[PDB]
């Protein structure tokens, strides 16, 4: 089918403009065309095709620029169009899709703690704000499963999370879920089948290595395999059945290692490295670009 | 350093 596991954005030193697709079908890596504006801590997504890259901040050696742009590359010409800005800039942001539309929620604006998510319209190129979350959240994993909106942990500007909330678009409302059992800011969250995966982040104390997932039927949270190395602020992206962690950072460097958690043998295994190690990148699937 | 994500703040 051709898929690659887009990666854009990241910090090393300073915020980067790297985009790098991994392809699992041979292993290979390809650098495409660069952002326009260097970003880490943004998210990435994909709608009809094409990859979206959302918010961020742009930590430069003469610069802490906080992103509210909202950029567009397109795989078949391999390059980058800038699109409707949202309301606000948000660093650190979660970004999930329902039914072609792109919402963004929460993250950072200076000292701020955006609780406010708000809605982006493609083909009529718009963003409105819709009902904000119920809890102030930056560095928050968000995922969509069954056309509803998830918002799990993060940072409230006083307090890491485990807390997590559902946004029910009909409804225009946000609910609390069951917390996780781990405080997790900065963590990876995915859907795989029916659950929410929460890999990884930041407890306050350590990075972390342990998994989580959540049975939306049950409504309970329940620990994995670990990951192989601690990461928070990692990249993660589900393709073909297998979670992919990216890059993070563990305390100590910053990891190129990409891991992969294969759900029917509940293991992880690291199946290629980055071409430099990196945190905060925003990552999503769609084809490969020719 | 911000021990979450790496990044030097100043």
């Amino acid at each position: 089918v051709g898929r690659l596991i887009y990666t854009a954005g990241g910090y090393f030193r300073q915020s980067l403009s790297y985009l790098e697709a991994y392809n699992p079908s041979n292993g290979s890596w390809l650098r495409l065309a660069d952002l326009q504006v260097p970003r880490s801590g943004l998210a990435g997504c994909v709608v009809g095709g094409l990859l979206y890259a959302v918010g961020g901040r742009n930590n430069s050696p003469d610069g802490n620029t906080d992103s509210s742009a909202l950029d567009c590359y397109n795989p078949m010409t391999n390059q980058w169009s800038p699109c409707a800005s949202m309301s606000v800039p948000r660093n650190r942001i979660g970004v999930g899709v329902i039914d072609g539309h792109i919402y963004a929620v929460g993250g950072s604006h200076g000292c701020i703690h955006h609780s406010s998510v708000e809605r982006y319209e493609p083909e009529r190129d718009e963003w409105h704000l819709v009902a904000p979350m119920l809890t102030r959240r930056i560095g928050v994993g968000v995922a969509v499963l069954n056309r509803l909106l998830y918002a799990v942990g993060g940072f409230d500007g006083t307090n890491r999370l485990n807390s997590a909330e559902c946004y029910y678009p009909e409804r225009n409302e946000w609910r609390m879920i069951t917390p996780m059992n781990t405080i997790r800011s900065g963590a990876g969250v995915c859907v795989l089948h029916n659950c929410i995966y929460a890999a990884g982040g930041y407890d306050g104390q350590d990075q972390l290595n342990s998994v989580e997932r959540y049975d939306v039927e049950t409504e309970t949270w329940t620990f994995v395999a670990p990951m192989r190395h601690h990461r928070s602020a990692l990249g993660i992206t589900v393709h073909q059945g297998k979670i992919y962690v990216l890059g993070g950072y563990d305390g100590h460097t910053f990891l190129d290692s990409v891991e992969c958690y294969d759900p029917d043998s509940d293991t992880w295994s690291e199946v290629t490295r980055m071409t430099s190690g990196r945190s905060g990148v925003g990552v999503a699937v769609t084809m490969e670009p020719c | 350093l911000d021990e979450e994500t790496g990044e030097f703040l100043p």
